């Protein structure tokens, strides 16, 4: 299988754990907010792109070299 | 040194002839040297290295 | 009498490149003149070569540049050499202008070579702008559009002039073919003005870093400056090599590898880096015509340096306050450059306006004040 | 200071073997090498550059 | 303001004796190591403030501006961005 | 700016006790940081000379002053091209930094400015 | 929805404006408008905003639906056009030009 | 601008060709061609590449002629002036999947797949962007993202919504050299191949650059010696002044 799957998972649980938790908490909040009614007629709809970027940027920093080493 | 000066350097005609002949030799040898060096540092990567499979 | 002096033709060469009497103390900042001549020669050689393979018709232009890259022997080299040397031409011209401003080269008796110089700078900008359009990628097309619409700011006839410069109602084939012809011509015009500013300079000779006369102590141009020029020629060629062979696209915009599309406007249209400070100055003024005036004035204001510099002493070598002011002026010019390529967003909008005010206040307020005060300090200080 | 027949001190710069053929030959070796690389570099430049005018790959 | 060899436009010179030695008689790189270290240090030390002060000021200005701009376009900076526009 | 201007303004400052108290120390430090003395120059050696007025003033210098100026210019040019500073007696001491040229240029300019005035006289 | 038709190399924005969009456009007091015009002067048919989609500042094409007046936003220098395609904010001096267009049928317009 | 509007910036991967002295790995180039041919070529053209371009880079003359000869190209009209087809030659360009933009957009829910001949030069990031994009489709879009119809979430793409779906899955290609075709492997190979397509002079350019660096450096060293040699009489000049 794709080596990246394992490397990415390892990096999320390990060096990028703070960011993983931030993204998770964000998702929880947003899903809950979407669950609540009159969400469609709200001014500000929060997303989790920011937290996702912080996590992905982190995973990539801890993985890029390792991945290319096994291809 | 006197001899070398007198033969290759003193006359400008001789000096320019020596410089151009040296340039010719340098050009040919440097080409060959770089070719070999380039092939060693990029070993197994070039078409010439995989061509034999096809 | 030696033939080099006797024969009128040889004597003209002799007077410029051999017997020409130079100050004996020119520093390495006097080497940009010959680097600029080198860039001009490289651009002529590569440019004429590209013209042998390029097609100016809008249906073929972008493809003809790809043909040069892919099929023409060493076409990649000639293309990258031409494109990168355009950047080096601006590095050298900013250095040369920087040298001239720091050392007071614009003061009497060198007002005329300086004023011709300002025109050379305008011709370089126009040459480089038109050359960039020739690729007919996305940045090419939109660059032309926006810059050729600065003429619309001219009242009454402005819009008519724009259509006249386009040869239609938008940037298209007529514009591309005319830019090819003018891009070919402009470097010859530029070479003539470069020759004119040297002839004008020859009446006073070169200034020098101390700002005093060199009439007391002259050195022949050859062999001293010939061999000193070789050092910077090889330093230049090293820089050239690193860009052309190892990083040929570092100074460019990826969007110019997309063919021009009149419908889609690219996400961000910025000029080539060397035009960025003038573009920032334009953005600073909200008014269209205001912005255009400011942008042109930013170049033409160089013509008043001879007047606003009130110093009794030429150049900044011995003027600590002028040196500090010059440092701030140069760094502000670089900040303007950076602000030319940021998004039009807070807080860069106001910052661009402050930097624009500082740019103009150097010429109009600070240099006249500082130069007046330093005059007084030299006199009182040495009593 | 005053006498113009007392030559200023040039000992920090003077070579002892200044009149020898070996001394001159060295400096001509440097000049010659420079001329040689300039010749080889010009030849390479001219050959590669002019080759653009030979039939391109598509032709 | 400039003449030519023989009539350059110098005031009359008298009383100066000039001396030099042949390029072949001299060591071209004499004292190079001392120059490269001590001379360059002196020349650099004396000019350092004229470079450091403007560079550091404009770098600080840029740093502040770019950091604010980055912050304004985050979620946290929503309100301050709304006011700024 | 004309030497006349610079001299007149300086004299207004030197007159005012308050002004001189604050300007004279600044001017002395300016001169120290300027560092022209470290190339063996006198202040007046730095004044732009490529003007009719200054050429005339220089022609009116006494021959000895003129010969010494030539030497200081040549010496400073040699320090410049060598990237060295003056040492010892080549450094201009503050007591040697005399305004040898200022009187000559002030006379040349006096006449030049009077000529301009009188070219615009109106019989009353 | 807003369409983009090439006409003399320039883009033509054709928007099929809804009822409430037309209403939104007819609100702004003409007084406060760099280029004072009402939608009635611009369109000959309230349901067909036909404009030359070139920004009146320097000549980029505004990204539609974006803006601050929710019509068109020129990304180049940040000028905001309306649902009438009137200039509201930014360096642009004039409202987005209207071509000469006629409804031959009620289902086809010529430009 | 928001980070979303910019797109996430790709990691810097250690490509074989990164390095002043490094060529492409030609075995990777060959594998990348196979990914292009079997996956991308369904939607994307490679119009600037001719069959002759593969020869001595990725394929032998015979293999490339075989690829060309399998296709039909427009010939010159026959003697009655009727259209004719011919088999392909090495001079022919690799043919695209669609006759025009309209056909391309119709097949891709309105989106136009760009030609890939220059894509590595036409995007910030080059190979890293291509690799990051192809391998960076999350299983689920971040909570709160509203995708437009026909769009797929990919953080590397500016705005996040790209009209191209994920296409590389483990084992969509069977490499002819026995290499395991994982998503990562295929993305690496095809990114390398596309980088080659954008800059095929790459290998020769860097070797000539090495030669230039060496010669020019030597000339710079010698020019410094010669300058110092010639200038020494001026630098070493001494004066004695006796005031008249
Ligand atoms: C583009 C294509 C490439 C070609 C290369 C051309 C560049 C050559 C050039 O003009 O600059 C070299 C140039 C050396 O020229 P030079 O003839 O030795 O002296 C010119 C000045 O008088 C030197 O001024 P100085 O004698 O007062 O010495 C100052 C210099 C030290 O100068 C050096 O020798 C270096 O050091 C600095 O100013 C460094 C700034 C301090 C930061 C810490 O270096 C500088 O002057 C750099 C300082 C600029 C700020
Ligand atoms: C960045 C800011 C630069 C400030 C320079 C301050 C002076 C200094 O320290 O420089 C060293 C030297 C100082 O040299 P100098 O000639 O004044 O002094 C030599 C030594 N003494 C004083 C003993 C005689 O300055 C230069 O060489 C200045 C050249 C200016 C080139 C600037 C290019 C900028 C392009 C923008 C164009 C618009
Ligand atoms: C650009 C092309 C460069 C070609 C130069 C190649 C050979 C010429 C050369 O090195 O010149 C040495 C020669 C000699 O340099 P020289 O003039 O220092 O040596 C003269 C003294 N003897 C003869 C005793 C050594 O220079 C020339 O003849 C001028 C041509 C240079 C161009
Ligand atoms: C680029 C390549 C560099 C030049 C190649 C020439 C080879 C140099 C070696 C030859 C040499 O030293 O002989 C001198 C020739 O130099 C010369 O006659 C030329 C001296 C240096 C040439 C460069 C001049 C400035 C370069 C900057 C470019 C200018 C801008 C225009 C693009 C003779 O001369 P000598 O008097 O030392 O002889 C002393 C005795 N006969
Ligand atoms: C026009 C642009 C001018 C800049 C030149 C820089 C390098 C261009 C040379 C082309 C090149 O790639 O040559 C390489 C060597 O570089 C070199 O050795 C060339 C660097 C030499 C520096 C400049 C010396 C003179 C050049 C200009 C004079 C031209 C006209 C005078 C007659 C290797 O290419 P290769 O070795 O495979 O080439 C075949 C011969 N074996
Ligand atoms: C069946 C359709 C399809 C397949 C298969 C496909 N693509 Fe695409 N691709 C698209 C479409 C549609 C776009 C345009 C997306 C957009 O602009 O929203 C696109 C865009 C791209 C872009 C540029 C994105 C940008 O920055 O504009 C690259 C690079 C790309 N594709 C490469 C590939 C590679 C490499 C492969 C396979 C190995 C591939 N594509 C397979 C349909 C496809
Ligand atoms: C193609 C562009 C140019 C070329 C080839 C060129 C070339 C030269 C050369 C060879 C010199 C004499 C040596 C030197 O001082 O470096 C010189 C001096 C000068 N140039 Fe330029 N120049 C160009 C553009 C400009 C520009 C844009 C300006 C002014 C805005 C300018 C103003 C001057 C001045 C004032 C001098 C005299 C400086 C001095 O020696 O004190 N030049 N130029
Ligand atoms: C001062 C001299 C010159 C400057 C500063 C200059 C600048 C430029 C620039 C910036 C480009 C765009 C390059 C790119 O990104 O691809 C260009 C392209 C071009 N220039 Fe010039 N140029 C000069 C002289 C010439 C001359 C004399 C010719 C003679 C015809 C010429 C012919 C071309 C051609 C054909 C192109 C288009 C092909 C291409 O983009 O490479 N140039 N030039
Ligand atoms: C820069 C590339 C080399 C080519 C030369 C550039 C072409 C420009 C030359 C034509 C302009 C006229 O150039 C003019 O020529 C004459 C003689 O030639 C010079 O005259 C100078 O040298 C001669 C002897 O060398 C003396 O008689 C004269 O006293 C002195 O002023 C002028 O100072 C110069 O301004
Ligand atoms: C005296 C002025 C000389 C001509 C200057 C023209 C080149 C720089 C102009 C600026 C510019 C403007 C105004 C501009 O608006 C623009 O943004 C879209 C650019 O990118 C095409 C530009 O380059
Ligand atoms: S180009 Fe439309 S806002 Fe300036």
């Amino acid at each position: 299988p794709d080596p990246a799957i394992a490397l990415h998972e390892a990096a999320a649980e390990g060096p990028c754990h703070d960011f993983k938790h931030h993204f998770d908490e964000c998702v929880e909040r947003v899903t809950k907010a979407q669950e609540a009614e009159d969400y469609d007629h709200a001014e500000y709809k929060e997303d989790c792109v920011e937290e996702f970027f912080h996590l992905q940027h982190c995973i990539n920093d801890n993985t890029a070299d390792k991945l290319f080493r096994v291809l | 040194a006197t001899t070398f000066y007198n033969v290759f350097v003193k006359r400008n005609s001789a000096f320019v002839a020596t410089i151009l002949a040296s340039a010719f030799v340098f050009d040919m040898t440097f080409e060959t040297a770089i070719d070999n060096f380039w092939d060693r540092i990029n070993a197994g990567k070039q078409w010439k290295d995989i061509r034999h499979k096809y | 009498m030696a033939l080099r002096k006797k024969n009128s033709l040889l004597n003209m060469a002799n007077s410029y490149v051999l017997d020409s009497p130079q100050p004996s103390n020119l520093n390495y900042f006097w080497n940009f003149g010959s680097l600029l001549a080198l860039c001009l020669v490289i651009q002529l050689a590569t440019g004429i070569t590209l013209a042998m393979h390029y097609t100016s018709h809008a249906s073929l232009a972008f493809d003809s540049v790809e043909h040069i890259m892919r099929d023409v022997n060493f076409g990649w080299f000639i293309r990258y050499a031409h494109a990168n040397t355009a950047s080096f031409f601006f590095i050298c011209i900013y250095a040369h202008m920087g040298r001239n401003i720091y050392y007071g080269s614009y003061k009497t008796p060198r007002v005329l070579p300086w004023s011709i110089g300002v025109i050379i700078f305008l011709l370089l900008i126009i040459t480089a702008f038109m050359g960039y359009v020739l690729v007919f990628g996305q940045m090419s097309l939109w660059g032309a559009t926006v810059i050729c619409n600065l003429v619309s700011a001219i009242p009454w006839l402005g819009e008519d002039i724009v259509h006249f410069l386009w040869g239609g109602f938008s940037v298209g084939n007529p514009t591309l073919q005319r830019f090819f012809a003018l891009h070919y011509l402009m470097p010859f015009v530029l070479a003539v003005f470069a020759l004119l500013h040297l002839i004008a300079l020859h009446t006073a000779g070169s200034s020098n870093p101390l700002g005093i006369t060199s009439n007391v102590d002259k050195l022949s141009m050859h062999p001293y400056y010939s061999f000193k020029d070789l050092i910077t020629v090889f330093a230049f060629l090293l820089m050239f090599t690193l860009f052309v062979f190892f990083s040929p696209d570092k100074l460019g915009h990826p969007d110019n590898y997309i063919p021009a599309n009149p419908m889609v406007t690219p996400a961000s249209i910025v000029p080539e880096w060397y035009l960025l400070p003038f573009y920032a100055i334009l953005r600073a003024i909200p008014d269209k015509l205001g912005g255009v005036i400011a942008m042109v004035a930013a170049i033409l204001i160089l013509l008043i340096l001879p007047i606003v510099d009130r110093s009794i002493i030429r150049g900044n070598a011995f003027k600590p306050i002028s040196k500090l002011l010059f440092g701030f002026f140069i760094c502000n010019f670089l900040l303007l450059g950076v602000l030319g390529q940021v998004h039009i967003e807070p807080p860069f909008i106001v910052l661009g306006q402050i930097c624009t005010i500082f740019y103009f206040s150097y010429f109009l307020i600070l240099l006249p004040m500082v130069s007046t005060i330093e005059n007084i300090f030299f006199y009182i200080g040495s009593l | 200071g005053k006498s113009t027949y007392k030559i200023p001190d040039f000992t920090p710069y003077l070579k002892k073997d200044r009149n020898t053929d070996a001394n001159r030959l060295f400096s001509y070796f440097m000049i010659g090498s420079f001329g040689m690389l300039s010749a080889a570099g010009a030849k390479a430049t001219v050959q590669d550059f002019l080759s653009n005018m030979s039939a391109s790959a598509d032709v | 303001y400039m003449g030519w060899w023989g009539h350059m436009g110098s005031p009359p010179q008298k009383g100066i004796a000039g001396y030099t030695i042949s390029p072949f008689a001299a060591r071209p790189f004499a004292g190079v190591v001392h120059a490269a270290i001590f001379n360059t240090f002196r020349r650099t030390k004396n000019q350092a403030l004229f470079v450091i002060l403007p560079v550091s000021f404009f770098y600080y200005v840029w740093t502040q501006a770019s950091e604010k701009n980055e912050w304004l376009y985050t979620k946290a900076g929503r309100h301050e961005l709304a006011k700024a526009l | 700016a004309s030497i006349t201007s610079v001299v007149k303004t300086s004299e207004l400052i030197l007159k005012s006790p308050l002004l001189s108290k604050i300007v004279v120390p600044l001017a002395k430090t300016y001169v120290k940081f300027s560092g022209y003395r470290q190339l063996g120059f006198k202040m007046n050696d730095l004044i732009i000379e490529e003007t009719p007025n200054m050429q005339l003033a220089l022609r009116r210098l006494p021959p000895t002053e003129s010969y010494d100026r030539v030497y200081r210019l040549i010496r400073a040019t040699q320090f410049s091209l060598s990237h060295k500073l003056a040492t010892g007696n080549d450094i201009t001491k503050p007591e040697e930094d005399d305004h040898y040229l200022i009187p000559y240029i002030l006379d040349v300019e006096a006449e030049a400015f009077e000529k301009d005035a009188l070219d615009n006289l109106e019989v009353v | 929805k807003n369409v983009i038709i090439k006409w003399r190399g320039k883009p033509i924005f054709i928007r099929h404006r809804t009822s409430e969009e037309i209403e939104e456009a007819n609100e702004v007091n003409v007084a406060t408008l760099r280029d004072p015009q009402t939608d009635d002067e611009r369109v000959q048919k309230p349901e067909w905003l036909v404009m030359i989609g070139v920004c009146t500042h320097l000549g980029c094409v505004p990204i539609g639906e974006a803006g601050d007046f929710g019509g068109w936003f020129c990304p180049c220098h940040g000028s905001h056009y309306d649902i009438s395609g009137r200039i509201r904010r930014g360096p642009a001096p004039l409202n987005l030009e209207i071509p000469e267009y006629d409804f031959a049928d009620a289902e086809t317009l010529v430009i | 601008m928001t980070a979303a509007e910019h797109g996430l910036h790709p990691a810097e991967y250690p490509w074989p060709q990164n390095g002043m002295l490094s060529t492409f790995d030609h075995a990777s180039l060959r594998r990348g061609y196979q990914v292009y041919k079997e996956v991308c070529a369904a939607c994307h053209s490679l119009d600037r590449i001719a069959w002759r371009n593969l020869v001595g880079v990725t394929h032998t003359t015979d293999e490339a002629k075989a690829f060309a000869e399998e296709l039909e190209y427009d010939d010159e009209p026959d003697d009655e002036g009727n259209p004719r087809k011919r088999p392909g030659k090495l001079a022919d360009y690799i043919p695209g999947p669609y006759p025009n933009e309209q056909a391309a957009r119709a097949a891709n829910q309105g989106a136009l797949p760009p030609d890939l001949s220059l894509i590595a030069k036409a995007r910030h990031g080059g190979a890293d962007y291509i690799f990051a994009l192809l391998t960076g489709y999350p299983d689920e879009p971040p909570a709160g993202v509203v995708l437009a119809p026909g769009m797929n979430y990919n953080p590397y793409f500016p705005g996040g919504g790209i009209g191209m779906a994920r296409t590389l899955f483990d084992g969509v290609v069977e490499y002819e050299d026995g290499t395991p075709a994982t998503t990562s492997q295929m993305a690496k190979d095809v990114a390398a191949f596309l980088t080659w397509a954008a800059e095929p002079e790459h290998d020769e350019r860097k070797k000539l650059g090495l030669k230039a660096i060496i010669v020019i450096s030597a000339m710079l060293g010698l020019s410094v010696y010669i300058k110092k040699f010639k200038w020494s009489p001026i630098k070493n000049r001494k004066f004695i002044y006796n005031p008249p």
